């Protein structure tokens, strides 16, 4: 019977998992601009706007990261070879 | 707790359905109005006590079924209530060895 | 901010190369302290790509840490499904008991 | 009979969590 | 803006200290030390511009930059793993109401009365 029975009715909610995953947090761009990079990095940009880069330098500088102008001008002379 | 072979998961379905299992089904009972006792206030009538001990009564000493065949409750039901192969076993609900 | 405290970490290193370099053209040969230099000037420019990097980090795309969130609360509602089941299981328990 | 039955209600009840179970997995 | 300029001529000149180290005495050692005078000025100016803001970015994030990948790799990754993850649980929740709506079905084929129960529910 009625009495003793569907305890409560839960109601219309929002938060639910839909078909546009993308528009979660509205970033359908984001993944767009990701799926075309994709189909197309820092370190290639960095190498191309100087040389190259190294391993021991990363993590120096990830741990750096993580942490008198007349006489220095002067004191150049190290007769540089 | 994974789980979720397909053995792991098809044993589970033969255990569960042992111990379960065109109506063949128990011929329906409907309200009891007047119990004997306090329903009717009937105590000690003397047709109930001799209707219990060789009458039928539908609920006080067996039950009816459907094809009319009448099982006391000594006696084991076989039933199908599902329109398969597969039939219901009501085992004895006195069991007296 | 945090970038602040980067570039200040980085400019500390950048002083203390600076002193490295006035040690070893000072204690260090001619064809020693032009060595350092350049060491201490590489480092120097692999910190500063670095800061580049992370510019580029705190800029670009600013949703990482909504999809992060969106992963956690799927993570969590997986979780309370599988706490469902358990609550199910210590009812069967109980049931069984 | 009666033990069956508390059987069959006990089955009836961890129906329910398996098919659960599964789902998630 | 003007903090992506000053790192770029931070780079620059640490580039042209390099070069001129490497190169020969002839290359000025006054213009050098100029040149980082100047770079330690700017410095200082690239930290009094930038010293009260933001305040973010509590994440691996320096590793994914320091790990030879860039946002546009590690951040690419974790973004198409939470795309995986919430693409998942929609799969089990429409394969639950697919169920859900089988053996409403059935439930319906067995009672009369649950039928007009859920037709009440719904």
């Amino acid at each position: 019977g009625p009495f003793y029975l569907m305890r409560e009715l839960p109601g219309s909610t929002e938060l639910t998992g839909s078909t546009n995953l993308i528009t979660h947090y509205n970033l359908e761009q984001a993944y767009n601009k990701f799926c075309g990079k994709k189909v197309k990095d820092l370190p290639g940009m960095i190498d191309l706007p100087g040389s190259h880069d190294n391993s021991s330098l990363r993590s120096l500088i990830e741990k750096p990261p993580i942490l008198g102008t007349m006489l220095a001008g002067f004191r150049l002379h190290t007769g540089p070879l | 707790l994974s789980r979720n072979e397909i053995i792991q998961s098809y044993l589970s379905r033969q255990s569960s359905l042992l111990s379960s299992s065109a109506r063949q089904l128990h011929v329906l009972v409907p309200q009891s109005p007047p119990t004997d006792l306090p329903g009717l206030t009937r105590e000690v009538t003397q047709d109930d006590l001799d209707r219990i001990q060789a009458s039928q009564w539908p609920g006080v000493n067996g039950c009816q079924d459907t094809q009319g065949n009448w099982y006391d409750w000594t006696q084991c039901i076989s039933l199908d209530p599902h329109g398969d192969d597969g039939r219901l076993n009501i085992l004895p609900y006195v069991c007296l060895d | 901010r945090l970038s602040t405290l980067i570039e200040f970490l980085l400019h500390r290193a950048y002083s203390e190369l600076m002193v490295l370099t006035d040690l070893l053209p000072r204690k260090s040969d001619v064809e020693r302290k032009i060595e350092i230099v350049q060491f201490a000037s590489r480092t120097r420019q692999l910190f500063v790509r670095l800061l580049a990097l992370v510019k580029w980090a705190n800029n670009a795309g600013k949703v990482e840490k909504c999809a992060m969130i969106s992963s956690f609360l799927d993570q969590q509602a997986i979780l309370f499904v599988d706490t469902l089941d358990r609550l199910a299981s210590l009812a069967r328990d109980a049931l069984v008991h | 009979r009666l033990t069956q039955l508390q059987d069959a209600v006990n089955s009836l009840a961890d129906q329910f969590c398996n098919a659960i179970g599964v789902l998630q997995q | 803006h003007l903090e992506e300029h000053l790192e770029k001529f931070v780079e620059n000149i640490r580039q042209l200290g390099i070069i001129v180290s490497d190169f020969q005495p002839s290359s000025q050692a006054g213009l050098n030390q100029k040149l980082n005078f100047i770079v330690t000025g700017l410095q200082d100016i690239d930290k009094c511009r930038q010293q009260l803001h933001d305040i973010t970015v509590p994440l691996e994030v320096f590793e994914y930059i320091d790990q030879g990948r860039n946002p546009q790799l590690y951040t690419k990754e974790c973004l198409e793993r939470a795309l995986a993850k919430n693409e998942q649980v929609k799969g089990k929740i429409d394969t639950m109401k697919k169920f859900k709506s089988l053996l409403i079905q059935e439930l319906s084929k067995v009672f009369p009365e649950d039928m007009a129960k859920y037709r009440s529910i719904r």
